[PDB]
């Protein structure tokens, strides 16, 4: 009414200017306003209105045109002040909003809505400038007083008009989007692109990467002290779009710069710089693949001729490549699946295609190679190796292989190095065997490794058998001789039929009791006798200082071919022996060689001077070594 | 040891592509395949893609009616149901090998290794070859009097037919996903198989041709 | 004189049969047949001296009662171990 607006404006006038009146007044308004509605406030209503317009034009007769670091002091204070007082008012006249703003406006909103005004005018350019213009001391300079930012930041985002637009709901920031966050990121945009290049025209690109992973960092925190949240990430991407995403090319001069140096430690940096961005690791994982596979090659290119017969050193320079690139990967790349790729493909196309092959004049020369550094390594040397060490090895061994393609030719290379390395019992380990077939199964399948199983199980089963052999013997009075015997299948085994040898009479009686003897356990099967490959020993119960022979079977028939006598000529030997004639004549050059026989003459060049089937072979009675059980073989 | 050359524009002939402009010239014809480096071969006899066991002959007759009371419809109704299938499943391979290399991808990203898709593609190769040589067997095996020797390749190609199934069957369901250590194996172990069958299979019909053993 | 004091031999196993593809499955006669190698296998014998694997002869038995490369009857006459 009239009686009531008088006092009911005096005391609105005492809650602005806010001096912390006491329950009794505000009490006394509430009921002014509850004693007013109650006899429907539209004229109340528009009083409010006007004067809340009035009160805001009377404020903006001040503080109008100071343009820097005081229209923030201004606005901030001014906008807390306000704030605070309409809220206190909104408790006053609270019976408007209960019972005539629901039948249509609630007094808090209006307060923003007319401080929204408030904001359409001159104040609301000056002040985002003078913010912008506070924040652009991003370069140094502590200055930026965060309550005089997050209370500019806070007004905007809660003068998000809400009239009856649908209703309360939450944060809307409409206004906060469309009056300072377009101008904020927009200046960002600018000074970003002003000062990399300003930057990165001095210094090398490694600094300029310090500066920019910095920089993204320190605009990340800001973000959770100045602004709303939902900035984050429009304004990492822009930095991103900035400061990397718009040097690529010289990204990628600097990473082949840095590859042909050492530093592992920039390298991850600028994997964490790249990967920021959507598929900026194109370009890397193909340069990396190139440098690597070119490393590779010119580094076993510096062997040259010596790789060629020495397996140990090609294999090392392999594993040494191999095992620096790895390492590498592994650390500043973070096991990223394509650089993982890219060292995979490298190493593929290095390890068969290079050097050795090329002089080799062929592509299967690497996986002889590598054959031949397993032989050499599982056979039975001087030293004798311990477990772990060997282990290790093997599985070294096992990755070159991994990496080659034609793995058949590897397959025929290993089975005929095993064989001549079981048959002549000269291998290390038998756990070291299975240990190296166990594993090429596991990674080739059953039926890559189905011969060398073959070829171990029948070396088992001949041990096997031959304890048998000697337990039937004790009630078959053995004549003279031990006999071991090693029978092995026939499709395994990379070994021909015979070669046409006559058993002597001195063996014969060993031959026919075992060969009886094993037609006895098996229904049908037929012993085939090889003599090219089977040692034994004599005794020469003939000399004068008691020697001992060790030597393949044809050495034995040729020595007891004199028995009778000592006058037999190659013709001779011939006949009672039906060897093959070059064959023959290469053993009785090996025997003529060694001190044991002697022709005609008595300093001749034996060695060399080929014999005729008409030449007399002289036993050499006079026969003397310096040591006991000679040993004469190749 | 067949020395043949390939060159621009009764020793001499022109190439079955659609497009290519090229001569093929050759020392002297035994229905070999020759290559003409335009990414096609065919043999130098005839003129229809290579095909290894069957003669050219009977592949004339065979495609002249490629579509005699109740029994005869019957076997052809077989023999032409196998060799269609065959055709279809090949002419779609170009499907096979995107799905297999998409599948690489799609198996490699999610933290597995790249030497994995190396073998899937040897199988899928091995695969293909297969059913190109069961193709023309099929066409070999009809114009045949059935006989003891007869029974027995019959019988052959029926469990390499069983097997190449079984092949294709793994790859589609069974690469699915974090088995490597099995499903490698039994794919490995299992096209090794077919392709020595497939050698065995050709070995047979050539060796029969040489002692001359078939009937028709 | 005598000389001899010890010997090591080497021999092959190997089965009794003069020819050797197994006719049936055309594998070698001393590898595993075309069932047991898709995953004891022994050689079986006839009277007109032929020779197969056992897991081979056994199905072609079981579906026709010839042998297959001589149009004549087929019983066993000796198994192998
Ligand atoms: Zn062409
Ligand atoms: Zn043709
Ligand atoms: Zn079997
Ligand atoms: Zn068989
Ligand atoms: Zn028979």
């Amino acid at each position: 009414l009239d009686q009531i607006w008088d006092d009911l404006r005096a005391g609105i006038q005492q809650v602005y200017t806010r001096q912390s009146m006491a329950k009794s007044r505000y009490m006394e308004l509430y009921t002014h306003v509850y004693n007013y509605c109650t006899s429907v406030g539209l004229e109340l209503y528009k009083r409010l209105k006007e004067f809340l317009k009035n009160y805001l034009t009377n404020l903006l007769k001040d503080g109008e045109d100071l343009m820097d670091e005081s229209v923030l002091k201004f606005y901030t204070q001014q906008w807390e002040d306000y704030r605070f007082s309409s809220k206190v008012l909104n408790g006053i006249c609270a019976y408007l909003n209960r019972h005539w703003v629901r039948r249509e406006y609630e007094i808090y909103s209006l307060a923003l809505v007319t401080w929204r005004d408030c904001l359409f005018r001159p104040l609301n350019k000056q002040v985002t400038n003078a913010v912008l213009k506070l924040i652009e001391k991003e370069r140094n300079g502590e200055t930026i007083n965060t309550r005089l930012i997050s209370g500019v930041v806070q007004s905007y985002v809660e003068l998000g008009l809400n009239e009856d637009d649908a209703f309360a709901k939450g944060p809307t920031l409409t206004v906060y989007k469309e009056s300072f966050e377009s101008q904020f990121l927009a200046d960002t945009e600018r000074f970003y692109t002003r000062e990399s290049t300003e930057f990165l025209q001095q210094n090398p690109v490694t600094e300029y990467m310090k500066k920019a992973e910095a920089r993204l960092l320190e605009e990340q925190r800001r973000v959770q002290v100045y602004l709303h949240e939902s900035t984050q990430d429009e304004l990492a991407r822009k930095c991103e779009q900035v400061l990397i995403e718009k040097h690529l090319e010289i990204f990628h001069t600097e990473f082949q710069n840095l590859l042909d140096a050492d530093k592992n430690e920039d390298l991850g940096r600028m994997y964490n710089l790249v990967s920021r961005i959507q598929d900026g690791l194109g370009e890397l994982k193909k340069l990396l693949e190139t440098h690597i596979h070119n490393q590779g090659l010119a580094a076993i290119e510096k062997c040259g001729e010596a790789a060629l017969n020495d397996p140990k050193m090609y294999v090392q320079t392999v594993l040494d490549v191999h095992k620096k690139y790895n390492a590498l990967v592994m650390s500043a790349f973070n096991n990223d699946a394509g650089f993982v790729a890219a060292l995979d493909k490298a190493c593929g196309r290095f390890i068969n295609n290079n050097a050795v092959t090329k002089m080799a004049q062929s592509s299967s020369k690497s996986p002889e190679l590598l054959a031949r550094y397993c032989d050499s390594l599982l056979k039975k040397s001087s030293k004798n190796p311990e477990e772990a060490e060997l282990e290790d090895t093997l599985n070294q061994v096992m990755v070159v292989f991994k990496y080659i393609e034609d793995k058949d030719v590897f397959q025929k290379f290993y089975a005929k190095m095993l064989a001549k390395r079981l048959v002549h019992q000269n291998s290390a380990s038998d756990d070291a065997e299975a240990s190296m077939i166990s594993k090429l199964k596991q990674a080739c399948g059953f039926e890559y490794t189905s011969k060398l199983q073959r070829m171990f199980q029948d070396i088992g089963v001949s041990k096997d058998l031959n304890e048998q052999f000697k337990k039937h013997l004790t009630n078959s009075e053995p004549l003279d001789l031990d006999f071991s015997i090693q029978v092995l299948s026939s499709g395994s085994w990379p070994f021909q039929q015979s070669c046409t040898f006559a058993l002597p009479s001195e063996l014969e009686r060993s031959y026919q009791r075992f060969t009886a003897f094993y037609a006895s356990r098996h229904s049908g099967r037929k012993l085939t006798w090889l003599y090219q490959l089977s040692k034994g020993e004599l005794v020469t119960n003939c000399f004068k200082n008691r020697y001992t022979l060790q030597a393949s079977t044809f050495q034995m028939a040729i020595l007891l071919q004199y028995n009778t006598e000592d006058a037999y000529t190659v013709q001779q030997l011939t006949d009672s022996t039906q060897i093959k004639m070059d064959i023959l004549a290469q053993v009785l050059q090996i025997l003529l060689k060694s001190k044991l026989l002697v022709l005609e003459d008595e300093n001749a060049n034996v060695d060399e001077v080929e014999l005729k089937p008409d030449t007399l072979i002289k036993l050499y009675l006079g026969y003397k070594n310096k040591k006991l059980r000679v040993n004469i073989n190749v | 040891d067949y020395r043949y050359e390939v060159l621009t524009a009764r020793l001499l002939k022109w190439c079955p592509a659609p497009d290519c402009h090229h001569v093929v010239k050759v020392q002297y014809p035994d229905a070999k395949p020759v290559r003409c480096k335009c990414g096609r071969q065919f043999c130098f006899n005839c003129g229809e893609n290579w095909h290894d066991p069957v003669k050219c002959k009977w592949l004339k007759k065979w495609i002249k009616k490629c579509d005699r009371s109740r029994a005869a419809l019957q076997r052809y109704l077989f023999y032409c149901n196998r060799y269609m299938n065959h055709m279809q499943s090949l002419r779609f391979e170009h499907k096979l090998y995107a799905q297999v290399k998409q599948k690489m991808e799609e198996m490699q990203q999610h933290n597995m290794s790249w030497i994995e898709v190396q073998f899937l593609k040897k199988a899928v190769d091995v695969l293909c070859q297969c059913r190109a040589t069961l193709m023309y067997t099929y066409v070999f095996a009809f114009y045949l009097k059935k006989n003891n020797q007869s029974i027995i390749f019959e019988n052959n190609q029926a469990d390499l037919e069983n097997a190449t199934e079984v092949l294709s069957g793994y790859l589609e369901r069974d690469i699915s996903q974090d088995s490597l250590q099995d499903i490698k194996q039994k794919v490995q172990d299992k096209y090794r198989y077919c392709e020595s069958r497939r050698r065995v299979l050709l070995q047979h019909v050539h060796e029969g041709y040489e002692k001359d053993l078939w009937e028709y | 004189r005598f000389e001899v004091k010890k010997w090591n031999a080497v021999a092959l196993w190997a089965w009794d049969i003069v020819v050797d593809n197994c006719a049936i499955c055309r594998n070698h006669i001393m590898d595993l047949c075309i069932e047991c190698q898709a995953n004891e296998c022994t050689v079986a014998w006839g009277v007109c001296n032929h020779a197969f694997h056992f897991h081979c002869i056994s199905r072609w038995l079981k579906t026709r009662q010839v042998c297959p490369l001589d149009n004549r009857e087929w019983e066993f006459q000796k198994y192998g171990h």
